[PDB]
RNA sequence: AUGUACAACGGGGUAUUGUAAGCAGUAGAGUAGCCUUGUUGUUACGAUCUGCUGAGAUUAAGCCUUUGUUGUCUGAUUUGU
RNA sequence: CAGGUCUCCAAGGUGAACAGCCUCUAGUUGAUAGAAUAAUGUAGAUAAGGGAAGUCGGCAAAAUAGAUCCGUAACUUCGGGA
RNA sequence: UGGUAGUAGCAAAUAUUCAAAUGAGAACUUUGAAGACUGAAGUGGGGAAAGGUUCCACGUCAACAGCAGUUGGACGUGGGU
RNA sequence: UUCUGACGUGCAAAUCGAUCGUCGAAUUUGGGUAUAGGGGCGAAAGACUAAUCGAACCAUCUAGUAGCUGGUUCCUGCCGAA
RNA sequence: UGGCGAGAGACCGAUAGCGAACAAGUACAGUGAUGGAAAGAUGAAAAGAACUUUGAAAAGAGAGUGAAAAAGUACGUGAAAU
């Protein structure tokens, strides 16, 4: 009784979506996420999770602006523009 | 052919459900060729798909038996299987003893 | 060599559906209708007719009747042809009571 | 669920737009190693768990 | 493999149940309808009963027997001191 | 995957009944098949005479059973027991 | 990767049959003719949870549907709220 | 509950069949919500807490430690135990 | 032992080296915290097989390209179990 015909029972969820790390992992009754922490406003990681930092550091998504950091530093962060020189 | 759509298009337009359509195997091409309703529509009019009426259920003997019954027959104790406050309550029979003489 | 022979018969079901399971009886009819066609023309093709189908099922799978009027012809097959290039089909006919009758050539005309 | 909210339609329209197996064009071009479609849901196999 | 052969039917015997379907009946507890209202007064309804009816149904699939009717009767494979 | 998962509609006959059994509207005819039908199984049966003598124990089956009428003891908290 | 072994087995839910069409090929597709079943506390019509395109059409048969396959909740391409 | 029936490399990591308890209330149940690990909850069986429970699952400390079990990779020669 | 930009090796060479030489924190499993793979090498160059025939088709047989198809996109050499 405790395994087939009691995970016939078993349509619910306890998980939805995050709105921050998109996981699924938002509980919903206790209104946290469980895997970033959401809402509240740190992101939560351990150093017991040394996979989990893997999975979650810079560099695994997009750097859609650090990217251009460290370029914009080898030029000394200009400002301005260029001018035509020839050909 | 394959005529799974066009029984189930002419069971939607004739409003008979999918049993009781007929359409005929001579003009089986024909009923190839008719994919939408408004076809159906067609080849319902003209008598190439029909409605193939109802299997009767006769009340007929049910009919022989309660005119019996209102004869006074086949009301034994064999044909008698609930109790006598079952088949008619003694609160009916009081009831219908006193709305009379009040 | 022309062999388009036509004739009728009696067929006695009960001396074959006998002992069968009820839930078997009128597929073996249609079974052992098959084998007494490929006993007596000789064919191996035979083919039923939907009447004779509906005169096997009129009283549902447990049944069959005793004794059945059959009628076999013996046609030339043709038209990519099979095996054989004759087939017999098995028709009934229609008789108040089968118990009798012996066998006919039916003639044609 | 025949009643649903926006965003997980929103995924269902991402998770139906990646069920296609690769272009035919692919598999001429330089340097290829993409043989087939190594991420096809199926609804029969896989659920996606939103 | 051309035979007082065999098979499919049909016939007869044997056997099992038990008197069919249909038609008829001064049989039928009674119930109405009528009229010359009767000394069986009839017509209809009426489970059942009687007559043809020890009838009908089945009978070999592991029963018997048969001069009747209709058919079938050489397809494939291997083998030697 | 012969399991598990909340709810609405609701036909005719027997029958007290939404029981079982048969049909109408509706839906299926899907669950590998063919031939034989040995042992031993699983599922259902039926048994002469005796009757639990079987067995740890009547375990398993059988028997009763619906309705109508009559009749219903000890004990009792006086309601029951039935 | 074996022997086991082409065996154990593919047996609950009363159940299939005939002819035609497509096709290289129909026990299983389609139509028709029968025969049955669920028998309205239904194997029927809607839904909630859940699934997410499975809905619907055209084409195809490698793989999957513990047999089959010209069929499919499959595959390929589109349409649809 | 019983058959201690079926099945027991199953239809099924606990179902199938007949029998049987109860069926109007200390009833059955959907959804929301509350209670969480030496804590929750318990008409109490150490039962239940997502097939895990005389103390859950996950990761880390952690390659825990073991006087205990298993294994320990080529040849020839010289000596050789307890 | 983090980020960026560099140089190197008595290191590993694809069951090794990071979990990851490839669409690798990917496919996938779990309610979740988390767990987490496998998978490189035709040829110099697609020249990746026109054409005929058998078959319904997959394919075969010839033919042909290629140094070589005992390299044919299930592609370098291609062992042992079997």
């Amino acid at each position: 009784g405790k395994g087939t015909p009691s995970f016939g029972k078993r349509h619910n969820k306890s998980h939805t979506l995050c709105n921050r790390c998109g996981r699924r992992s938002f509980h919903v009754q206790k209104k946290t996420c469980s895997s970033c922490g959401y809402p509240a406003a740190k992101t939560r990681s351990y150093n017991w999770g040394a996979k989990a930092k893997r999975r979650h550091t810079t560099g695994t998504g997009r750097m859609r602006y650090l990217k251009h950091v460290s370029r914009r530093f080898k030029n000394g962060f200009q400002t301005g523009s260029a001018s035509k020189a020839s050909a | 052919a394959n005529l799974r759509t066009q029984k189930r298009l002419a069971a939607s337009v004739v409003g008979v459900g999918k049993r009781k359509v007929w359409l005929d195997p001579n003009e089986t091409s024909e009923i190839a060729q008719a994919n939408s309703r408004n076809a159906i529509r067609k080849l319902v009019k003209n008598g190439t798909i029909v409605k193939k009426a109802v299997t009767v259920h006769s009340k007929s003997r049910t009919r022989a038996h309660a005119q019996s019954k209102r004869e006074g027959r086949h009301s034994g104790y064999g044909k008698r299987k609930g109790t006598r406050e079952a088949r008619l309550p003694s609160q009916v029979v009081w009831i219908r003893r006193l709305r009379v003489l009040r | 060599l022309k062999d388009v022979v036509t004739r009728e018969y009696t067929i006695n079901l009960h001396k074959r559906l006998h002992g069968v399971s009820f839930k078997k009886r009128a597929p073996r009819a249609v079974k052992e209708i098959k084998k007494f066609a490929k006993l007596h023309m000789g064919t191996d093709d035979v083919r039923l007719a939907p009447e004779l189908n509906q005169a096997i099922w009129k009283r549902g799978v447990k049944g069959v009747e005793y004794r059945l009027r059959l009628r076999i012809s013996r046609k030339r097959n043709e038209e990519e042809d099979a095996k054989n290039p004759l087939f017999s089909y098995v028709e009934p006919v229609l008789v108040a009571s089968a118990k009798g009758l012996q066998t006919v050539v039916v003639e044609e005309d | 669920a025949a009643q649903k909210s926006f965003r997980i339609k929103q995924k269902m329209a991402k998770a139906k737009k990646q069920n296609r197996p690769l272009p035919q064009w692919i598999r001429l071009r330089t340097n290829n190693t993409i043989r087939y479609n190594a991420k096809r849901r199926n609804w029969r196999r896989t659920k996606m768990n939103i």
